[PDB]
């Protein structure tokens, strides 16, 4: 908005702005280690208790 | 029958069947039908190989 002034010499023009916003990008990591004994006895098949 | 025997062919077969490599990934570029039936599999396998949520990633591991 704007106020309309009289004593001011030339009436203020109405105002519009263009605002360009940027999106930041953040990436996130974690590491998990797993043993080959697990990764194998998983592929195998159980038969006994 | 007369003797039991000391080993189980069933167990030997099932224990090997888990050590054969995964097959190749073909892609027919001569028939449209087969081409699509393979590209569908391509997208399914990417999902299964890169989606954390499932354990199938860790299996393909």
């Amino acid at each position: 908005p704007t106020i309309a002034h009289g004593d001011g010499r030339r009436p203020s023009k109405q105002r519009t702005f263009i605002v360009v916003k940027n999106c930041h990008k953040h990436h996130i990591s974690t590491e998990m280690e797993l043993s080959m004994l697990d990764l194998e006895i998983l592929h195998s098949i159980p038969e006994t208790p | 029958m007369k003797v039991q025997g000391s080993v189980d062919r069933r167990r030997l077969q099932r224990r090997i069947a888990g050590l054969l490599p995964p097959p190749a990934r073909r892609l027919n570029i001569s028939r449209g039908s087969e081409f699509t039936r393979d590209v569908r599999g391509l997208v399914e396998e990417h999902a299964q190989a890169s989606s954390l949520s499932a354990a199938a990633v860790w299996r393909a591991g």
